[PDB]
């Protein structure tokens, strides 16, 4: 779980992590650098945490992967989570046959739906309240 | 008629406040600088590149952009150290070419190019590159004195520099070694040997720079450097205004509005106060260069060196050893970098009790031809003691340097947003990495400027303030013992702290009456005026005579008192007509303008 | 040919830069060296020193002259005297001038530089005759200035008269640094043709031109030049003595002077001057504004201090605008003592008052009534009226109207004055001299002491630095603190606390050796200049109840050592340096 | 009430209802907001 932005040729996304809720429940292990409020220094690598998922088999794991990635909630900095969800979605991967070329051989993986930030929705609402009150 | 270049925006603050001037303090006054008829303004180059990055945490390429935009009509001038550029070492030819290209592209119009050793092989690429880009190349004789330097030596260098294709030739007296006599002859001998206009740049430290400029304009110098008066003199250059005033009326009259200059000077006078913390312990005329030619400011870094080691008592020795080492290394000019080199080696030799028993690695490189051609021949026994039989290279030291531009760009892929970022890296890679990193994270934090009155409080109570405490709470007491600084960069400064003999680093970041003007009485006890019949002085002093007794009838205008103030007598006279009710003053008394000295009842 | 040099350190130097506050005690230690340089003369006494010695230092200026005379045997001492004005701000009766010169001569003085603000040479003649009478050197002074009325011939005409009075030398006194080098060449030429006397240049440096001005002068045959030792030189002062000497070495004008001896003396003064930090003024540097407000160098650090005492430094810009306007009002007199105090003080009044000539000093009134002499140009009639009304302007040499008062004065001070000198001290400033003589005879003098540059600042001033709220980072955590036994808020949780009190360069290099943990040094295993390889025991430290050896990060040469046995260290400190 | 809010390339159709809490419809998706 690197603090980079895959949309922008994986450019680093250093800065402050405003909110962080750690993933949990079964099959889930976290090994984190980061925490709530942590400010990622720019002199080192981008890795804020390693998320490590486990299940009794291939199908289950992948599902649990997808889950745990969402389960990991991180505001303030662009992360590779969304990108990973694309990988886990893609059938060649689920099918469990792949080699070093898989990423290169599938650039589409970075062209994904970037869900609109809850930090922006709150502003849009607050502006509706401002225009409604005076 | 003489043209004038001002150096405020570069050499001025470089010479007097350690190159710490912000670009923010430069722009407000730019439209006026642009309005004066300056030949050029020295805006970029020298130590500013380093300082902008190292301490101000600003991108020097930005400063050049902004200054170029705010000084449209004026031609911007930079100082470049040949193959050394604005850096520490020689650079490969492809980087010199790229640098000059980017400096030109982004604003620079005039390039003053000099090399410490005067080894003109080191300038050629720069000069060809400046000519190539269609800009002004000012080739620089960096002046010094020694058995080898004489006027022909310099005119020979000036001829070569003309032959390389220079538009102007510059005399750079970094250490204020020109005497006015020499400066007349030299400029004469240069006007015969070269067809180019000449540029005098004479620092003021010895007191002769203004006399030196006079002799120069007498003998046909075309352009002269000065600094605006608030930053002028001493380690800086002669005051721009003073030059202008000394040529008004003459055949050399510079067409310059001395009052406009004065306005700008006042602006800078204000700015400079912010930078009090970088002012040099030694201000003004440092004649010492004139006993034995050791640059003042060389002796202030040498002493700064010896103090930290507890060894100031050896300076007299070191200054005797300095010229011997300079001689050993063939009378190079004592500028950066050669001055550090010589000075530190000299210190070693003294401490060791033996000449060249121990040898600085930079001295070795000097002796291996790495910096260039020593103006005189080096001592062979010293070379051999230091460097043995080893390869004294004899070519132009960039000859040994593979093209590095492609190499660097790869080294900084994913940081450098631009070619300029790559050239910044080139100058100081370790430092530029952290900078580029901090910039792209929006995390740059310039060293904040201190407030003068606040620092002085904390330092006076610094030997006095307590450290060992006992702190009691929740039943418990804790023995605490602090250590280390919190008055010199305290947001940056971390204590170390011992809780019951367990020491942990702490860091602190700061987040931040009974005085009565109101009272009826002045400090002295004497009443302040209640009403308008109360007689007052408008400036303090001592009473010479009271011309009136406790009850008298007085009409407005009557001499009631006399005071001496500013050594002058003044008869205070009655504001109002009527009766003298009280008199709260005797002959001899010292009085102040808020005190009421007599009272008078109107009508 | 050879140029002679006078140094002004002991008078004009500190008068121009630290408000005339230099003590005699700080002068004597370096006198034997001053005596050893080949100075033409030393300017030791006169000008504002008389006033300052009494008013502020509480020393008898006659004593200073005695001591300086004794400590500078081989050198000829020089004083500055303001003609009838002597060392005051008004004209004195002829019998007091004569008596003063007699006593100054008797007690040491060799050369008398005599000048008059107005240049009304009628005012110098008694002084010059009295100096000649006593068999001493009279240097008559053109006090230079600029205005629509002044020009070179005007000055050479004054030089001719001064030769005719029997002067040994003629002096050009550029008090306010108004000479341009061009004028100075022409003027000294035109003077060398019109007079047979050696010429003495005295050019304050405020405008930046004084050093160029001196060059042109020596080119055109000037004989003697004033400089100030470098520690007190430049700006409101004079050009650096050393700089002059260096700029003539080798030439036909070579002054025979040992620039290293000079430097030694300069260094002495550099140290002394630090004591006087409290009298230093922002306004003593190069300022080309002087070419118009025309305030003289000897004046400005005194004026500045004077405004400071009144809380009115913020008004200087105003005062300097007002000055040239009052000067015009009074017919373009040269701005020298005492005209410069007069104009300057009046200007100050006007500014403070918010009104021009609402208040008028008595000395301005006397000026307007012809009592200082003939104003070179015509005075503003409306100003005269506002100040002096219909009253009449005398046109004679104002001392003509002054009764001999010497015998009168001795009687006035019978039972105080211990000596004739004490009577002349009285004559300069009776009110002041009375209190002084009284306080001296009672052993009760109290000179304003010099302030300690860093006195321990009071407990009430320390608190405006101290913080109420701040962020403490302790062991990875930071904690927001707000203090108010203290009461203390840790992350918005307020807890009573009680306290009981109990009574080096950072590394630039990777070669700079550091501890990563603070402690005390037990042993340095290395001397400067050693060759060291990575992994060599370089230091030992005590920390955590143990001693342990720090070893070299890098190979190469030990360049410095910033630590000795016994020292306490912290990890940001660089303990030695090593060159790779 | 029936607002259109254009924030940063996007527009959003908002409709409010009502320390006390609104209920708020972003592009026909209603949920509870609380202001203090
Ligand atoms: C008080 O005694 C301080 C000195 C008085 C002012 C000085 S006197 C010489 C200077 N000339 C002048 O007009 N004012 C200055
Ligand atoms: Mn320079
Ligand atoms: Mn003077």
């Amino acid at each position: 779980i690197n603090a980079e932005d895959p949309k922008n040729d994986f450019l680093p996304s250093f800065g402050k992590i405003t909110r962080y809720y750690a993933p949990g429940g079964p099959g889930i292990r976290m090994d984190a650098a980061m925490y709530s409020g942590y400010v990622i220094p720019p002199y080192y690598d981008s890795m804020c945490a390693k998320l490590t998922v486990w299940a009794l088999n291939w199908e289950s794991v992948v599902e649990r992967g997808r889950r745990a990635l969402n389960d990991t909630v991180v505001y303030g900095v662009k992360t590779t989570i969304p990108y990973y969800q694309e990988i886990l979605k893609h059938p060649d991967f689920r099918n469990a046959i792949f080699n070093t070329s898989f990423v290169e051989s599938h650039p589409e993986l970075a062209n994904y739906a970037t869900q609109f930030p809850r930090e922006l929705v709150a502003a849009a609402i607050s502006a509706a309240i401002a225009a409604h009150e005076g | 008629k003489v043209h004038v270049t001002d150096v405020v925006l570069r050499d001025g603050h470089q010479s007097l406040i350690a190159t710490r001037m912000r670009t923010d303090d430069m722009l407000p006054i730019c439209s006026k600088l642009d309005a004066v008829g300056y030949w050029s303004l020295e805006a970029w180059g020298g130590a500013t590149f380093d300082a902008c990055v190292r301490y101000l945490r600003e991108d020097p390429w930005e400063r050049l952009k902004k200054l170029r935009k705010a000084l449209p009509n004026s031609r911007l001038q930079m100082l470049l150290r040949g193959q050394n550029l604005l850096g520490y070492r020689h650079y490969s030819d492809d980087v010199v070419r790229a640098f000059v290209q980017k400096s030109a592209d982004n604003g620079i119009d005039v390039f003053r190019i000099f090399d410490a050793m005067n080894d003109l092989r080191n300038l050629k690429v720069s000069i060809e590159s400046v000519k190539a880009v269609g800009k002004h190349a000012e080739g620089t004789i960096s002046y010094t004195t020694s058995p080898v330097h004489d006027i022909p030596y310099f005119v020979n260098l000036a001829k070569e520099l003309e032959s390389f294709g220079c538009d102007t030739i510059a005399i750079k007296d970094m250490a204020s070694l020109l005497t006015p006599q020499v400066t007349g002859d030299l400029v004469k001998a240069l006007r015969e040997a070269v067809s180019l206009p000449i540029h005098l740049h004479a620092h003021a430290t010895s007191g002769l720079a203004s006399m030196s400029i006079q002799r120069a304009v007498d003998n046909g110098v075309a352009i002269v450097d000065g600094c605006i008066s608030s930053f002028a003199e001493g380690a800086s250059l002669p005051a721009t205004e003073s030059i202008v005033a000394a040529l008004k009326g003459t055949e050399y009259d510079t067409g310059l509005d001395i009052g406009l200059l004065q306005e700008i000077s006042a602006y800078f006078r204000e700015v400079r106060k912010k930078y009090w913390q970088f002012e040099s312990e030694f201000t003004g005329v440092d004649t010492r260069v004139l006993v034995n030619q050791v640059p003042g400011g060389m002796i202030s870094n040498l002493s700064n060196q010896l103090k930290e080691q507890g060894a100031l008592d050896r300076m007299d020795a070191v200054l005797d050893e300095i010229p011997r080492v300079r001689e050993d290394l063939g009378y190079p000019p004592l500028v950066t970098p050669t001055s550090q080199i010589v000075g530190t080696q000299a210190v070693l030799n003294v401490m060791t009790g033996a000449r060249y028993k121990s040898v600085t690695n930079e001295v070795k490189n000097y002796l291996l031809g790495h910096y260039g051609k020593a103006p005189s021949t080096v001592n062979p026994d010293v070379r051999n003691l230091a460097v043995g039989n080893a390869q004294v290279i004899e070519c132009r030291p960039a000859d040994l340097l593979t093209a590095e531009m492609e190499k660097l760009r790869n080294e900084v892929e994913g940081l450098a947003a631009s070619a300029a970022d790559v050239l910044t890296y080139a100058m100081f890679p370790d430092l530029a990495k952290t900078f580029l990193q901090e910039r792209n994270a929006g995390s740059l934090k310039p060293e904040p400027l201190l407030d003068k009155e606040a620092v002085t409080s904390r330092e006076s109570h610094s030997r006095f303030a307590p450290t060992e405490f006992n702190v009691t709470l929740h039943g418990e007491t804790f023995h605490i013992k602090l250590t280390g600084s919190g008055h010199h960069g305290e947001e940056q400064r971390p204590f170390y702290v011992s809780v019951d003999g367990v020491t942990e680093e702490v860091v602190v970041e700061i987040l931040n009456e009974a005085k009565r003007k109101a009272s009826s009485a002045a400090s002295s006890g004497r009443p302040r005026p209640t009403h308008a019949g109360c007689v007052t002085t408008a400036m303090p002093g001592t009473i010479v005579d009271v011309k009136v007794n406790v009850g008298d009838k007085v009409s407005a205008g009557d001499a009631v008192l006399v005071i001496e103030a500013m050594k002058m007598e003044n008869e205070i006279q009655a504001s109002k007509s009527g009766v003298v009710v009280a008199i709260n003053v005797k002959k001899g008394d010292s009085v102040t303008p808020d005190e009421a000295l007599l009272e008078i009842q109107p009508d």
